[PDB]
């Protein structure tokens, strides 16, 4: 849709939006990240090397005041999908991983 | 997925037609989990499944259509260890607690 | 006149105002029908 | 050389050479590609996993 | 914050900072790099091929005189995060490595 | 006067009209003499 692509261009414009900066206002306020793990499958437990392999969906929820818009100006659009590689993310990682793979596997919208 | 990639990673070229049709046929190696029943091994029959779907678009935004029920085997390289008895895709819908 | 030059013009026009991050529907209430099929090249391994 | 770099800049100029487009002429004519495999080394045949490796 | 965006854009402004130049003043002065390895875990010792695998943090500290600012001109900010790809780095790596892997894993901020 | 400003000027001047795809010889008939050598750090394996 023309409205949708106008909105997406507006939101992700690198001129006005810098994805390397934490979306904090008022100076020293903090960003709250809600975390919830959903276990899809316990793939294996390797006793010899002491590794547990899991297929999980890691829910992450937070606020970004720079990614707001007025629905009335954009055809009453309430939500949109944005590529997670082009917005600010809190770098929440599996800290006690084995094999040094900290990040998620897919990087969905 | 189990010990592999979740999405396609090769990213071949798409074939775009003038009326707006887009045909994209990339290769993929998948490592999927399937429960294995060895009651009658080595005369056993295994039934391993593969579930595909859009991750972030619900039915109102993206819907899937079976191109054809049976999996295509016109270019299949015979294994010599296993023979495919039946390979069919089933369309399903459902709700998750994640999303409304 | 050469097919390559015409294709160059077509590529210049097609991607002029194109957004790869937006669902490609004329109307928001429209749904993108994706025809999906599988073709198996080989059965590498049953572990 | 100055002449060589002038030529290479002219040939690959993205303003007038798009590498995404088949070098097709005469409309529906096709590009002919000649192929020839030269074998330098038969590195190994792995019978167990049924793979041949070559250079 | 907008002040942090302004500061980040001011520090990495290419007209006044390029990472290809060592930050040495006074002619032939040298940059002093402080190294400290912290051990996350000793993953394994493979005696057969004589290889030790470790997870570590390669702490590195140095002074770059080109990345200075006055806090009172930026809402009293005392420190900021810059991507390590965009600043001059000392290319400190492991020489006795096996498998030919020299550099650090992620190139964090 | 500082070394950094001189180095910045030099970098600007060296790559103003530099083409990395062209063999760097003043004359076409010239040969590029490459001095080649090896330094072994370790013999990892003999399989
Ligand atoms: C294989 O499993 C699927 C899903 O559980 C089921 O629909 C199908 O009938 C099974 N086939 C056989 C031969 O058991
Ligand atoms: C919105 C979103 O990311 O959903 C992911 C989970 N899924 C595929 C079960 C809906």
């Amino acid at each position: 849709t023309d409205t949708e692509e106008r909105l997406v261009e507006h939101l992700l414009d690198p001129s006005r939006y810098n994805k390397l900066i934490r979306p904090a206002t008022n100076g020293s306020e903090l960003v709250t990240v809600q975390l919830m793990v959903s276990l899809a499958q316990l793939i294996s437990v390797h006793e010899r090397e002491q590794i547990m392999t899991t297929n999980v969906w890691l829910t992450q929820e937070w606020e970004d005041y720079r990614l707001t818009w007025k629905p009335e100006e954009f055809d009453n659009m309430k939500k949109v999908r944005l590529p997670s590689k082009h917005i600010w993310l809190p770098d929440v990682v599996l800290y006690n991983n084995a094999d040094g793979m900290y990040e998620v596997s897919f990087y969905s919208n | 997925n189990a010990d592999g990639d979740f999405a396609v990673t090769h990213l071949t070229k798409a074939h775009l037609f003038h009326d707006g049709r887009v045909q994209w046929t990339p290769p993929a190696i998948y490592k999927s989990s399937c429960s294995i029943d060895v009651t009658f091994f080595p005369f056993d029959q295994q039934n391993c499944t593969m579930k595909f779907g859009s991750w972030t678009y619900d039915k109102a935004k993206i819907d899937l259509v079976n191109m054809h029920s049976r999996v295509d085997q016109l270019d299949f390289w015979e294994s010599g260890e296993w023979v495919i008895v039946d390979a069919v895709g089933t369309y399903n819908t459902r709700k998750y607690e994640c999303c409304a | 006149e050469t097919r390559a030059h015409a294709e160059e013009r077509l590529l210049k026009k097609l991607f002029s105002g194109y957004n790869k991050w937006s669902r490609p529907v004329a109307n928001i209430s429209d749904v993108v029908l994706v025809r999906f099929g599988l073709s198996i090249a080989q059965l590498i391994d049953v572990d």
